[PDB]
């Protein structure tokens, strides 16, 4: 059993931190939902 | 049931562990199928059981049909509102990269979390969600990319 706890809105911070890159990558998807780097 | 991020929590383990986040719309919660793997989940003294799920997709509901349908637009920059255990939910603004498959392309967000903060949402300048985190791939640096997951409304 498992339970939830209410972390927040969904909403835009316009004082967010802006960070990381933007790869581009040929991935494959099997039948169980995982990614695969091709 | 009030809309907003949620954590999915377990007293499974050695104790209070967060195994992943979701998104309460319109009386539905998304998450990752991986997070609970359609365990029912406690909302106070009421349950929330799943009513759709899709293990390809990594996504499953609660409480009725998925209701998010906004998509990115491939061009403008969006938020992860990451919730990592035991740290207060944080907007990160980021360019989403690309998923190159074989059935088309998908947004992939760059930035590397705890496994506990699988399902956390993603936003665009509007505020609407546009996918899930927490689906992803290892890069050459060790790095991690999660796909933009989002399920048809
Ligand atoms: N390591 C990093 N740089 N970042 C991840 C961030 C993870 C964020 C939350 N997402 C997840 O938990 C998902 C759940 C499974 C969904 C897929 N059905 N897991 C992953 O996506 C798989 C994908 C590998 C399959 C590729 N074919 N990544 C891995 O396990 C890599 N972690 C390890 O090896 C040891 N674990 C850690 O360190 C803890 N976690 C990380 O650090």
């Amino acid at each position: 059993d498992m339970y939830i706890e209410r972390a927040g809105d969904i909403t835009w911070e316009k004082d967010a931190e802006v960070t990381g890159n933007s790869p581009r990558l040929d991935v494959a998807l099997d039948e169980s939902g995982d990614f695969s780097l091709v | 049931t009030t809309d907003g991020v949620y954590r999915v929590m377990t007293r499974r383990l050695l104790g209070s562990t967060q195994v992943g986040v979701g998104v309460m719309q319109e009386g539905v919660f998304h998450t990752m199928w991986h997070v609970t793997k359609g365990a029912a989940l406690r909302s106070g003294e009421g349950r929330l059981d799943p009513y759709w799920g899709d293990v390809k997709q990594d996504l499953v509901s609660y409480c009725g049909p998925w209701k998010l349908d906004a998509a990115w637009d491939g061009l403008s920059e969006v938020q992860l509102l990451a919730v990592p255990p035991g740290e207060r939910a944080k907007n990160i603004q980021t360019l989403p990269g690309i998923f190159k498959t074989k059935d088309g392309d998908i947004g992939a967000v760059a930035l590397d979390y705890p496994a506990g903060t699988s399902g956390s949402p993603i936003l665009d300048k509007c505020g609407r969600v546009i996918g899930l985190y927490g689906n992803g791939v290892v890069i050459k640096n060790g790095s991690y990319v999660s796909a933009i997951t989002q399920g048809k409304r």
